[PDB]
């Protein structure tokens, strides 16, 4: 499976250093699993929980705080920003 | 009248082989009348000396008038009886050696006769040299002559599996091939066919005719008129498609079974469904062919138009799992069984009198017709959930009378399949309710026990689809699950490893 | 604990 992603998006892979334009969605929840941990969101308290108040996440999602395993609604909130191939 | 066999006899068995030529001339000559016919066929001395002059003959009019004697006979009854007792079936079976076209229209039809007209000789011919001569005699420029060579083939093959692998040893399904891939008799064709069938139950022949190109060659006489030739065809490929799924050529035979789904005659159809369903269960490009032609619209129609009758929905739903499973065209053939209007009946299945080798691939079925999301919501608004949830919970109160097949079904499939179609179907939130409501939670708990790995695979899995609900969550680590799982992450398969650790990563944490 | 969670998240794919 390969998705192109939206540009808004394309912003969060190109910070922790995307090359390619397309991706797996493998590739995908990679980049962005190193992003919530390099600019540190998760609640080190009980590590289940992702917040993104004022950060890019809280624009491209639209929930301020997301838990980590709600699967479909990541699933489809990452499903609205790409354009599959 | 006899009073001159005696006269006749001994002339034949003359040390001159000039005299012989000249003897011999007029007793094919004289046995064209019925009436001095009688009197050969009553004298063993004299039938006793023409079989001689044929194995041990030099000339060709002797042996043409020989062998032409014995086609005389052969109309009679008590004639053939003769050529028995005489010892005359090691000797026609030899003139199928001796490369003469005028012997042997002579041998090869006083040999068919001999076959049916009088017992014995199906045994005879094998123990003396017949299977072998005859194969052997495929190659002949000539068409009517094949027709009672391959006829002598399906008598002689026909429920004996000594003679079944003889035919195989010689080059056989190689040469029978040639036969209906050439040649245009309808009678040669019907006969030819009717002889690979007879081959094909005999799991030794079966790739045998596969490797030389059977399939792709029965398949150009799909379309000829005599159905007394058609579905014999069919019903080959039916038995020897077992091994056929790794080949090609096979584009344009794909291009007419479907075809025939929209066939009249109902044996064609069931003969037609059980074929793509063989050759659809491991190849790749073949379910590219089947979707690119149509195979959608035209089977999910079969299925409607067949009824209750299981024999038909049972490769059809077969099929539809293949198109739908594991390669390019998913996505399509997931979708095209929803707007061919295929999702109400599918469901219908599942509900009796439908037995349960059927139920077995119909609840596989929805597992990929859930894939593609458009189906979520068709699925449940056709009650899809609640009967699936029936099903299933049959199949383990029925598996847990431990205390204590033959319809076909392990029972511990159908518990391997229903909880792996609801893994798929509890991503729709609609349905993590549906499934909540039905009190099934703690169910999938005490199936977590289950020592097969497959069992754990999608009970462990379709609770990891129902984690997302803390509705669910915290009630799940209530009913068990706490301890059961603990030690479900160390099993072999990495497949079990996760998905058992996915749940706990909800539940207890904060 | 975060490690170990976002590999099972991206096993369902
Ligand atoms: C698949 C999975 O969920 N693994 C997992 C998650 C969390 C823990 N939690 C902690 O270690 C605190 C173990 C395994």
């Amino acid at each position: 499976t390969l998705v192109r992603p939206k540009p808004l998006l394309l912003k969060l892979l190109k910070s922790v250093g995307a090359q390619k334009d397309t991706y797996t969605m493998k590739e995908v929840l990679f980049y962005l699993g190193q992003y919530i941990m390099t600019k540190r969101l998760y609640d080190e308290k009980q590590q289940h929980i992702v917040y993104c108040s004022n950060d890019l996440l809280g624009d491209l999602f639209g929930v301020p705080s997301f838990s980590v395993k709600e699967h479909r609604k990541i699933y489809t909130m990452i499903y609205r920003n790409l354009v599959v191939v | 009248a006899t009073r001159a066999i005696p006269e006749l006899t001994k002339l034949l068995n003359d040390e001159d082989q000039v005299v012989v030529n000249k003897a011999a001339v007029m007793v094919h000559q004289l046995s064209k009348k019925e009436a001095s016919r009688h009197a050969i066929m009553r004298s063993p001395q004299m039938v006793s000396a023409i079989v001689r002059t044929m194995q041990n003959t030099n000339d060709v009019e002797t042996a043409r008038c020989t062998a032409g004697t014995l086609h005389n006979l052969s109309h009679h009854r008590e004639g053939l009886l003769a050529i028995f007792k005489s010892g005359g079936i090691p000797a026609l079976v030899k003139m199928l050696g001796s490369p003469v076209d005028s012997v042997l229209f002579y041998a090869i039809t006083t040999l068919h006769n001999l076959l049916l007209h009088q017992e014995g000789a199906k045994m005879a011919v094998r123990l003396a040299g017949g299977l072998q001569k005859m194969v052997a005699l495929l190659n002949k420029t000539n068409v009517k002559f094949l027709a009672i060579t391959t006829d002598c083939l399906q008598i002689l093959a026909y429920g004996n599996q000594e003679s079944k692998l003889i035919i195989l040893a010689s080059g056989g399904p190689q040469a029978l091939v040639n036969i209906m891939r050439t040649y245009t008799y309808e009678k040669l064709l019907w006969t030819t066919s009717r002889v690979l069938k007879v081959l094909s139950v005999c799991s030794s022949n079966k790739p045998a005719i596969v490797e030389a190109g059977g399939m792709q060659a029965l398949g150009l006489h799909l379309t000829d008129p005599s159905q007394r030739l058609v579905q014999n065809c069919l019903w080959t490929l039916r038995n020897l498609s077992d091994a056929a799924t790794k080949q090609e050529g096979m584009e344009g035979l794909l291009g007419t079974l479907v075809q025939l789904l929209g066939s009249d005659d109902i044996n064609v159809v069931t003969c037609a469904a059980g074929i793509l369903s063989n050759l659809t269960c491991n190849n790749y490009k073949n379910k590219m062919m089947v979707c690119q032609v149509g195979g959608i619209e035209a089977l999910v129609r079969t299925v409607l138009r067949a009824g209750d009758r299981e024999d038909i929905t049972e490769p059809a739903i077969c099929a539809l799992r293949h198109l739908t499973s594991r390669h390019q065209e998913a996505e399509m053939a997931q979708n095209a069984v929803r707007l061919h209007y295929g999702l109400p009946v599918v469901v219908k299945l599942l509900h009796p009198p439908s037995h349960w080798p059927l139920i077995k691939a119909t609840v596989g079925l929805i597992r990929n017709l859930a894939l593609c999301p458009a189906n979520h919501a068709p699925l449940r608004e056709q009650g899809a959930i609640p009967r699936l949830v029936q099903l299933l919970v049959r199949a383990h109160q029925d598996t847990q009378r431990r205390t204590s097949f033959v319809e076909g079904v392990r029972m511990e499939e159908i518990v391997e399949g229903c909880t792996g179609a609801l893994h798929i179907l509890a991503r729709d939130v609609h349905n993590r309710i549906v499934i909540r409501g039905l009190n099934t939670i703690p169910l999938f708990v005490q199936l977590l026990y289950s020592p097969i790995e497959n069992i754990q695979r999608v009970a462990a899995g379709v609770l990891c689809e129902l984690a997302q609900d803390k509705e669910a969550a915290e009630a799940i680590e209530a009913e068990g699950a706490t301890a059961p799982l603990t030690e479900l992450l160390h099993s072999r398969n990495e497949g079990v490893a996760t998905y058992a650790a996915a749940v706990l990563f909800r539940m207890s944490e904060d | 604990c975060f490690w170990a969670a976002w590999d099972c998240l991206y096993f369902i794919y």
